[PDB]
């Protein structure tokens, strides 16, 4: 409880931002793994920074 | 050969059921204890099943 009291402003701001963005808390679809990038073992030295 | 056939037929119901029962009541004990919240019903169920 003291830990949550300490982080009260940041957790309130986070809750407001998540509510406005309309995201789902937690991680349903636990059975999800990211796809392997196309030609992954030989496609790593490619610049993708905006 | 007849003995093997009979015992494999019997082992298809008296051995394949052993993981079950154990599995089911382990999941239900976890749910009752609070270790499995409503957001982790399927997750823990399929973890125990696998
Ligand atoms: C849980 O999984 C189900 C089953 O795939 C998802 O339901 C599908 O949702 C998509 C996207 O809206 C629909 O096009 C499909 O028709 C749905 N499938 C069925 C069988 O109805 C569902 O979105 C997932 N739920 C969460 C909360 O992640």
């Amino acid at each position: 409880q003291p830990l949550l009291k300490y982080f009260q402003p940041v957790t309130q701001w986070l809750q407001e931002q998540n509510q406005q963005n309309g995201e789902v808390l937690g991680w349903p679809e636990y059975q999800w793994h990211p796809p392997l990038p196309d030609n992954y073992p030989e496609g790593i030295d490619l610049v993708t920074d905006e | 050969e007849s003995d093997i056939n009979y015992l494999l037929k019997m082992a298809l119901e008296k051995i394949a059921f052993l993981p079950f029962g154990y599995l089911v009541d382990q999941w239900r004990w976890g749910v009752f204890s609070g270790r499995t919240p409503p957001s982790r019903y399927n997750f823990d169920w399929w973890y125990l099943r696998t």
